[PDB]
Order: structure tokens, then C-alpha cells, then sequence
């Protein structure tokens, strides 16, 4: 739907599940390990993969991808070795709070620590 | 399915080098010349007509060229209706010694998942019948759940409560699965249930069925034990259509065991010691417990949670798999209230107005509410006094009292130790009393009235009565 | 008067010393967990790869 | 002793140190490490040897065999390996320490830290 | 010579032989040719096509692929006697010192078997050093084994040092220095300390020591068997002569950590954090051989460093085993100036015990101890209500408390080049009656500063009067 | 200049580098790793190097040799594999620390940590 002119979406749920299920790939054919055991290569695993959400200009016909993957984090460890490997990869998070979540207000998005590096110079000018 | 000669034996490892007949990775091998069986389960192939094996006994007194066989399947084990009341091993012998477990067909024990247009779209609940699990912390139907607290808190009551209310209302036998267990135990654990009424031994009246997979049993025979008991329990989901249970002990020695097995081969291990293939081990155990179009497995899982860690890789692993959780702690056996369930820790993934209702939500968040200031207050009234808090604090002293003994039910397998008859309360009796508490239409009771009843008008009818 | 108010403020400023070692106990519970299980983890990969390295 | 009508009572002391000789000797056989390099068997090291303390019955004698394995630990750490294998198979601990020891109380038993699963059944009327 | 193996392999110091006639048993000492210096290998495994897996006791440099190596036919033969007093030895037993050679007339093969059950001496003593809490709280015994613990730099090598003027200069029978593995400047001291000292006479034949020598720049096979040269020549003092003896090591710890530096290149799989998989059972098949029999006795006190002042380390904590008597020595204790640095509530002895020591000295140091473990509880109090907040009763406390803890502290003689005070030896009918003074409370009338560095507590009054004097 | 009677001195800038110039050259060569791919004998790589620095007799020529090694460690962890086993070479240290370095303290010498075997207290007369 990119390269024909069209506008497309794709939503991963989620990639700490392709990265346990890769490490397991990866350990039963002995390569050595890292943090937490995962091999060298888990960031390369998804760069390319988030490299593809791309919006083309109008020579190759101005069709756009949009990509929402999604981690899971355990008690809230922001400093893990997975959920630094893809923050620093998308244009942006939107952190969600268990504590937010258990007292009442859902959705449970946390204003302070969200933001979006390109998404500001692209909405209404309405809102 | 043709002969082949041992060539190496290293522990709990045995390796089979066949002619003709190569069979199948998950295949039962049997050696020939023995006292009692010894079954061998293929595991891998290593080329040069060579397998490798996972024993699933004692590896003693086995020769380097003896004769072993092949049955052309995996372990195949004795299913039917007249294996309740019975005691079986992961290989199907009876080890009770009751006689032989007469019965027609087989079912090998590895068999894959419900098919995706098998399963079911609109999520049900199974209710029970007990007081504090109805409401406010509801089991699903195919759903797992896992069960927190050791020994001394009122736990095996609480199973033959389960296996004495889902046989009284819906007719779907169970399963018991210790994995690993004590020997020591598995015997108070038989001799109780003979007593209670569950395991009969004269007649075609039980109602559980004993798959023992021991402590003191290799590392091969210790893992293969939860599909033993998942393969009894699709019989009564497959071949009859009923609400099976199936309950296990514990879910951290299946998979303790696992990486027992994994480390004899050769694997490198994963993240804190576990074995590479944890969570798809897991996965393949966990997704054949469903609702088909013909029936469904309910599981009920005990968990122990290692060095007080809940990021800990197994119940990590674990807990991505749980509709719910039940928790059992000391301190609420003391106030003398049965079951021990700590409504405040005890928590249900379906808890939402869409799955369970409107009427449901807006009671188990209400009776959830009134019992959260008290835990507050239980300090201000501890060192300021009583009379000191407000008119309308003597509100909330009453309505979290009176509330926290009607959580409190007398079961019916502690029959005679009680003397009481065990009461059994649907799902719309669970509604219809908690409901008048918060309410305080009934906020003239003592609140020793509240203690041990079934409905609404017992509470009410034990207070009249005394005094 | 300077009695009472002198043992008053006794009171409060030792529960806020009590709610403020709560919160850092407990964000020291989880940074003892990671630091411990990051350490079987360290020498376990000491061991598998002296093994494999004969 | 136990299969005669008799009765008995064996104390290893200690069970942390076969664990130790078996160890030197998986790993010298080069059998596959695990955790703490034991050996996967290790388990089924303390589970056949203490699963034969029994009480037998009327048709079978009448005998008996208890067992009190001791463990060491090292600066309280009841999570280590072996540790954590011999506390689920026993059926209490007995817990013993040195703080205790020289604030006057000796023998320098834990109460709060020390349980016996069976407990109030295996006590005299009056006791 | 017997079967004049090749060399193979050189992959370190683990040097592979190979033997076309006669392959040799574990456990032999092998002669490699060609060198202006004795280079001995010894045998310890056995590889298949007559080829052994040996372990040189010296440099591997300028070793050339094809060389012979003959074949004593024995494990390493040491001299040993009454002429080996007031000498240095080697770990192959050899003058280090350049004062000629050693003439003795029998030779003791370094490897033998501990003794049996059944000669086994059970009789319990006490000895009395001097020390107001090694002679209070941990009390020795004659014939019993010691260790002394702690990290580096807390007073080991003169705690060392002390008790050899103490005890084995008022002594009879005979000792024996083993240094595996140290600093040879502290090996150049404890030489010189001992010649103006009496001990070593470098002209006639009145010495009363011995010492084995291979330190901290040695290759780390060679220091894996100066522990076994020195119970070598400390036993045939106990069962040949019928005498008694004394074995001073330092430092045991390096006899297990050298076993460490040879265990992959062996070929072995290493265990927990990084150490043999042997580590139980080579130090067992040593510790055993230090025993009294019923043919003599042995008093062995023995250094341990505890690295990086961890006690849980597999090193140190399978050691407190193969002891009668621990003297623990702490860090946090020296850095407040207490000197000796031995922690009072970490020492232990086998001897404490009312019906060896008396039911007055026991009274005694089960009150001192419980006196200290009283004091933390109320240090943890005044971190935050202050010293002024506490009540009478616990003021009295702390006050005993650090009036204790400056008791235990001494002057040591060898402390007369460091701090310049002059040094005490403390009798133990004192030492049981000071102590029994200050729990009473019959000098709470005194400063603090009159207890830190005295002898007897007649000395912790006429300093009193002194700063009461030229206030 | 030691073996022929005059006084020399040498700095090691740092010896923290020269253990990992060990740790790389000898794993290319297939040689197993120790702690932290150490190999075995660090210990004996430091020692037979820090016993140099004698002090001779005056029948030699009477020379002496100093030794400053210096050492890096990280976050002021002392208590490390490298660190260790070279604190128990040397006859005293210099405690190098950073809140003294920012406080004021420069140079940021830890006046109370650093120890001294005084070298038979040869300070000076007046000082
Ligand atoms: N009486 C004493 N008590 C405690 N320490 C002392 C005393 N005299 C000197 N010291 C210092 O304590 C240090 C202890 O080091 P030492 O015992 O020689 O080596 P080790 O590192 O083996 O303990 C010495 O450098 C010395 O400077
Ligand atoms: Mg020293």
C-alpha cells in the first residue's frame, strides 16, 4: 500500500515476544550471549524492521506507513536492555503507569513523559 | 515396530541405535529383559540410525546391547470412566493396587492445540458456589487461575470443596496432578479424600482421578506429568462433553523440571538459569486447556514465587498465562474466618461491566471500596480512640465488619468436624446480599450473626434465633 | 502550651519520616532484585563459556 | 530397623557437603553444568535419598526411620542452590542464629523463623 | 634413569611428556635436562598414548619441543631432621639462604596419608599467650589448631610476629615458619628479627626454628606445595622424635588460589566463582595431616586472608572447618584505633567451656560478649534521638561499653617501632579480675582515656592520676 | 640503575591496561576464561613484576627502586577482581577520592584510608 499511493498502518503486539522467542532461536544453536542473555544482534532484529515506516514523497507516488510497536516493561523498569533499545529508535513514546491505572484514571497515559519529536508540526490547526 | 540394541547410558539419558524401524521424535520406547517397565521417550535424532532418550525410571542395571522395542506411538495411557478413584503413574500403571484398570481405548499424551475456528468467541463464568471466589474475584471457564499460600492456611479443604460443588451443579469430572509431590503427602491427601467423600472404594461413585508423579521419580517422568492429567481430562471434554477441572502441584516444579531435562542434554541456559525454550514449553502445556464447541478444561494452578522475586523469570512466564488469582494468608485464619481469601490481593482479569455485567461490576467495586478505608482507620482508631472519629465513621466501622464475616461459608467435604450442614449459594445469591449491606437495610444485625450461613434469609434467621 | 505543641509536631514529623523510608526501601527492594538476578546470570556465562571453550 | 517393627533415627551432618563431593565428580565426568555449576541431577540427589525415611504400617511391621539432615548456610542466604532444593523437600526447618547466640539465649533457636509442618499431631497429650 | 620421556606441549606452565618406555604414576617428580638450573616437573594426570600432563616448579622460558626428561622414581624428596634448624628451605628442599648446603641423613617423600581413627589424642589443654582477647574470649589449647582471619592490611602479619615472641621463644620444643606465597620484604624481617632475638644462631647448633620460603614471585605451581613442605618437616618432629611442635604458616589462602591459576589449562570445567573443582578436597587431604597423634603433638597457628574482606567466599569458609580456634580480626574496628583489631563477637573456641576453663572465667567472657551485642542496639538509637535523649540506666551502658572495648585493646611489644609505647604481657589471673571489675562497677568514676593502651587495670588508675595532674 | 647503585623510580600509567591487553591477546590464543575472561594467572602477571622494587644491601651497591602504580577503578568500587589483587602487593596506598576533589581537598587525598606500612618511619627528623 506504500509504494502504490495508498496510506497503511501496521500494529505489533508485541516485540519483547519476538525477541524471547529469537533468543531461544539463538541459544540452542550456541551463540554467545549478552545482557539477560540475549545475542548481539537484538537491536538489528528491530531497526530494520522499524526502518520500513516511512513516508514517501510525491515522485514515488506520496503513500505513507505508519508503525505502532508495543513493549512490555517489568514493574516499570524504563532502563531495561529491550525497552532502551526501542526508544531509541522510534520518534516518541507514550509511557503508561501502572500506579495511574489501579487508582482510576484510564487511559492510564502518563503527559509528563510522553512526547513526539516530528509529530508537532503535523496536526490540526484547529486543535 | 522393530528391535534396536542401547549403545550409551549417562544418567538419566539413554541412547538407542535402531535398524530399520527409526521412530518419530515424542515416541514410547519399552526395554525388553527388565523386572517392570522401563519406557523411554525419543527426544531427538543424532543421524547414523541413532536416537537419544529421556529415561522415566531408575537407569540401574541396564546393559550396553540390550533389546528394546518400540510401540509405534507416544506413551499411551488408560482413559475412560472407570479410571476415577484411581492412582495412576505418568506411564499408566496403577500404583494404589486396587486391581487393574480394565478399560477399551488408548490416548497417547502429545497431541497439539484447538484449532483456531474450534474456539470460543463470547466469554462465560463458571461459578462454584463459594462466597468470596463468586464474587469478587470470578473464575472464567477455560480459564486458568493461580492459587497463593503454603500449608497451614486452609487449602486442601478448599480443593474438595472445589471437586464437591463442580460435580453437584454441572457434572464434569476432574483431575488431580501432583507434579513432583511429596510421597508423604500424597498419602494424607488419599487417606482425606477417602474420608470426605470423593475417592470411593467400592463402587462407581468418585469423582476425582489421582495421576502421581512423585518427588523421588527422575527429571524425565517429572515434567511429562501435567500432560498425563491433561490427557485424562479431554476425555470429559472431547468424548463427553462436560466442565472438566484439573488442578496442579505446583505449577514451579513442572517447570523446575524442565530445565532439569534441558540441562542433561546439552542446552545453554537462559535468563536467571531456566532452560532457552520456557515460554513455548510452557505454551504447548497451557494452550490445550480451552472451550471447544464441545466442552472445555477449566486449570487450577498453585504457585510458588521464588525469594519473594515477582519479576522472577518462571512467574513472569507464568502469569502472562492467568484470567485470575486466590490467595491465601495467615493473618485471615486468625480472625476465624474460612475460607482464608485475602479480598483485597485476590484480583480477576475479567473484572469489567462487558464481560461480567453491569449489576456485577457495580457491587464487587463497591464491597471492594468499603473495605480499603478500614485498612486506613484500622491506625487512627488504634492510637487516637473510638469515640473520637465521626458519626458517619461509625458507619464504616459497622458496614466493613459485617461485610468481612459474610465472606465466611461452611464447606461440605469438613462435614463432621464442623457439625454444621455445608450450604451451597448460586451466583444471584451472592448478588443479592452484598448488595443490602452497603445498602444497611439489615443494619440492625450484631455482627456475629454474619458468621458461617448460606443465603441472605439465614443471616437473618440465625440472628432471631439467638438470644 | 509550648508543651503540648512541642509534642505534637513530635508525632507528625516522625510519621514523615516513617512514610518517607517506605518509599525508599521499596525502590531499593527492586534494585536489589535486578542486581541480584544479574549476577547468577554473570557467572553462569563464566561457566558456559569455559566448558565450550576446551 | 524400619522394616522389623523396630524404629531408628539417622542424622546426616551435613548434606551440604555430598552435595559438594558430587559436584566435583559431574564435572570431571563433564556432564553439563546448571546454576552454581551443579550438576541437573542434583535434585534428585536429596530426593531419593530423603523420601525413604518412612512410617510403615500394621501389615508391614510397624517400623519407623526419621531423619535430620543438617544444612549450612553462608551469612543467612536460605535462596542459594541447595539451600533452596532441601527446604521443599523436608517438612520443617530449624533455625539457628548468631545473634541470638550472644544475646544470652542458648541454645540460639529462631522461633519466628523455624515451622514443623506436622506440628500439634506429633506431641504428647500434655505438651 | 627410567623412562626418558619428550616434550610436547608447553601452553603455560602445563608441560606434556611423553614416554616411550615406562609411564610413570600420578604424583612423581620429573627431571628436565639440559638446564644450568633444577627445573622439576611433577606427574598429575595420565593422557592415552603414553603421554602425561605435568606441572613445572619453576620458569617455562627457553623450553624447546623434543627434550629428555628422566624419572627419580618417587614423589619430591625433601631433607628433613634435627639439622634442619635455623634454615631456609626451598619447596624442592634447597638453601636459599647462601649458607651451604643441608647435611641430613633422611629424606621424607612430600606426599603422605592422614593418620588413622584410632591415633587420634582427644585430651583437651589451654595456653596462655598474653593477649587480654585471645586469652579471654577465644583461649587456645595445646596440641589444638588456630586461624587467624581477616582482610588486608588489618594486623595479621603481627599478630603473626607477636605470638612467635610469646609463646615460641618460652618454649621447649620446636617450630617451624612456612611462607607460601608473601612479600619478600616481610620475609627478610622475620629472618633478621629472630637473629639478635636468640632464635636462629648462625654459629653453633642451638637454633629452635626452621623455615620453608616460596613467595609472591614465584610461578603458581610452585606455590601450591610450600604448604606440604612445611608439614613435612613439622612432623617428623612429632612422630620420629617423640617431641612437640608449633607450625606457623602464612599464608594458607595462597595454597588454594595457586591451584586456581592451573586448573583450565589441566583441562578442567571450572566450578562456582572461578575457583578448581577440587577446592574440598585437596585442602582436606592437606588439613588432615595436621593433627596431634598419640606419638606427639601439634600446635599450628595458620594466616588466612579473606579476600576483599569477604568471609562468604568459598576460599575462607570451607577452612573454618579444619580449626579448634578462630580469631577473627575486623576492619572496622581498626580504623577506631583499637589495636588488636580482633572482633570480640566473631571469635570462637572449642574450649569455652565450664569444665575446662573454670566457672569464672567462663561468667566472665560471656559478659563481656554480652555486653557488646547490647551496645548496637543502641547505636542504631542515637543516629537519630542523640546521646542526650536516652535514659540513666542506658548511659551507664554505653559508658561500660567503650570502657570495655578500650580494655581489650593492648600494647604489643613489636608495636614499639610503630607507635613508640612500651609493651605489656598480660597474665591471665589479671586479666579474668580486671575485667570482672568494670562489669561490677568499681571504676566508673574514670575517663575513657586511662583504658586505651594499658596492661593490667592497676595501670588504667596511675594514668588517671596523671591527666588529673597536669590538667 | 638498582643493581649498579643509584635510585630509580617508575610510574605505571596505568595498570589497568595492561590486564586487558592480557585478556585479549591470551583469548585469540584459545585459552579458557576465568572471572570476567580474565585468564589465571593476572595475579601472577602483577606479582612477578611488583617484586622487583627491592631495596638492596650495602654489600651489593645499595640501590633501591621504587614503585608508584597507579590504578583506575570504576564508580570507587574497591572491591573489584583487579583492584584487589594489587592492593595486597603494595606495602601502603594513596586513597584517591572525588568529594574531597570538589569540596576543596586538592589534592584529594584521603588522609584517613590512606595507610602506610611506614617504611621504618625514615619521615625526617624535624618533620
Ligand atoms: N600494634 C598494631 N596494631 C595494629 N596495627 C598496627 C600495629 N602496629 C602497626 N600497625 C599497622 O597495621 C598494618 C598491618 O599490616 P600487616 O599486619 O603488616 O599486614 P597484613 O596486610 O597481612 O595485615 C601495618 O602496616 C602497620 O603499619
Ligand atoms: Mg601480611
Amino acid at each position: 500500500f506504500r509504494d502504490n499511493g495508498k496510506h497503511a498502518l501496521i500494529i505489533y503486539d508485541d516485540l519483547s515476544k519476538q525477541a524471547v522467542a529469537y533468543r531461544q532461536m539463538s541459544l540452542l544453536l550456541r551463540r554467545p550471549p549478552g545482557r539477560e542473555a540475549y545475542p548481539g544482534d537484538v537491536f538489528y532484529l528491530h531497526s530494520r524492521l522499524l526502518e520500513r515506516a516511512a513516508k514517501m514523497n510525491d515522485a514515488f507516488g506520496g503513500g505513507s506507513l505508519t508503525a505502532l510497536p508495543v513493549i512490555e516493561t517489568q514493574a516499570g523498569d524504563v532502563s531495561a536492555y529491550i525497552p532502551t533499545n526501542v526508544i531509541s529508535i522510534t520518534d516518541g513514546q507514550i509511557f503508561l503507569e501502572t500506579e495511574l491505572f489501579y487508582k482510576g484514571i484510564r487511559p492510564a497515559i502518563n503527559v509528563g513523559l510522553s512526547v513526539s519529536r516530528v509529530g508537532s508540526a503535523a496536526q490540526t490547526r484547529a486543535m | 515396530a522393530a528391535t534396536g540394541r542401547i549403545v550409551a547410558v549417562i544418567g538419566a539419558v539413554v541412547d538407542v541405535q535402531f535398524d530399520e524401524g527409526l521412530p518419530p521424535i515424542l515416541n514410547a520406547l519399552e526395554v525388553q529383559g527388565r523386572e517392570t517397565r522401563l519406557v523411554l521417550e525419543v527426544a531427538q535424532h543424532l543421524g547414523e540410525s541413532t536416537v537419544r532418550t529421556i529415561a522415566m525410571d531408575g537407569t540401574e542395571g541396564l546393559v550396553r546391547g540390550q533389546k528394546v522395542l518400540d510401540s509405534g506411538a507416544p506413551i499411551k495411557i488408560p482413559v475412560g470412566p472407570e479410571t476415577l478413584g484411581r492412582i495412576m503413574n505418568v506411564i499408566g500403571e496403577p500404583i494404589d493396587e486396587r486391581g487393574p484398570i480394565k478399560t477399551k481405548q488408548f490416548a497417547a499424551i502429545h497431541a497439539e492445540a484447538p484449532e483456531f475456528m474450534e474456539m470460543s468467541v463470547e466469554q462465560e463464568i463458571l461459578v462454584t458456589g463459594i462466597k468470596v471466589v463468586d464474587l469478587l474475584a470470578p473464575y472464567a471457564k477455560g480459564g486458568k487461575i493461580g492459587l497463593f499460600g503454603g500449608a497451614g492456611v486452609g487449602k486442601t479443604v478448599l480443593i474438595m470443596e472445589l471437586i464437591n460443588n463442580v460435580a453437584k451443579a454441572h457434572g464434569g469430572y476432574s483431575v488431580f496432578a501432583g507434579v513432583g509431590e511429596r510421597t508423604r503427602e500424597g498419602n494424607d491427601l488419599y487417606h482425606e479424600m477417602i474420608e470426605s467423600g470423593v475417592i470411593n472404594l467400592k463402587d462407581a461413585t468418585s469423582k476425582v482421578a489421582l495421576v502421581y508423579g512423585q518427588m523421588n521419580e527422575p527429571p524425565g517422568a517429572r515434567a511429562r506429568v501435567a500432560l498425563t492429567g491433561l490427557t485424562v481430562a479431554e476425555y470429559f471434554r472431547d468424548q463427553e462433553g462436560q466442565d472438566v477441572l484439573l488442578f496442579i502441584d505446583n505449577i514451579f516444579r513442572f517447570t523446575q523440571a524442565g530445565s532439569e531435562v534441558s540441562a542433561l542434554l546439552g542446552r545453554i541456559p537462559s535468563a536467571v538459569g531456566y532452560q532457552p525454550t520456557l515460554a513455548t514449553d510452557m505454551g504447548t502445556m497451557q494452550e490445550r486447556i480451552t472451550t471447544t464447541k464441545k466442552g472445555s478444561i477449566t486449570s487450577v494452578q498453585a504457585i510458588y514465587v521464588p525469594a519473594d522475586d515477582l519479576t522472577d523469570p518462571a512467574p513472569a512466564t507464568t502469569f502472562a498465562h492467568l484470567d485470575a488469582t486466590t490467595v491465601l494468608s495467615r493473618a485471615i485464619a486468625e480472625l476465624g474466618i474460612y475460607p482464608a481469601v485475602d479480598p483485597l490481593d485476590s484480583t480477576s482479569r475479567i473484572m469489567d461491566p462487558n464481560i461480567v455485567g453491569s449489576e456485577h461490576y457495580d457491587v464487587a467495586r463497591g464491597v471492594q471500596k468499603i473495605l480499603q478505608d478500614y485498612k486506613s482507620l484500622q491506625d487512627i482508631i488504634a492510637i487516637l480512640g473510638m469515640d473520637e472519629l465521626s458519626e458517619e465513621d461509625k458507619l464504616t466501622v459497622s458496614r466493613a465488619r459485617k461485610i468481612q464475616r459474610f465472606l465466611s461459608q461452611p464447606f461440605q467435604v469438613a462435614e463432621v468436624f464442623t457439625g454444621h450442614l455445608g450450604k451451597l449459594v448460586p451466583l444471584k445469591e451472592t448478588i443479592k446480599g452484598f448488595q443490602q449491606i452497603l445498602a444497611g437495610e439489615y443494619d440492625h444485625l450484631p455482627e456475629q450473626a454474619f458468621y458461617m450461613v448460606g443465603p441472605i434469609e439465614e443471616a437473618v434467621a440465625k440472628a432471631d434465633k439467638l438470644a | 502550651e509550648s508543651t503540648t505543641s512541642e509534642q505534637s509536631a513530635r508525632m507528625t514529623a516522625m510519621d514523615n519520616a516513617s512514610k518517607n523510608a517506605s518509599e525508599m526501601i521499596d525502590k531499593l527492594t527492586l534494585t536489589f532484585n535486578r542486581t541480584r538476578q544479574a549476577v547468577i546470570t554473570k557467572e553462569l556465562i563464566e561457566i558456559i563459556s569455559g566448558a565450550a571453550a576446551l
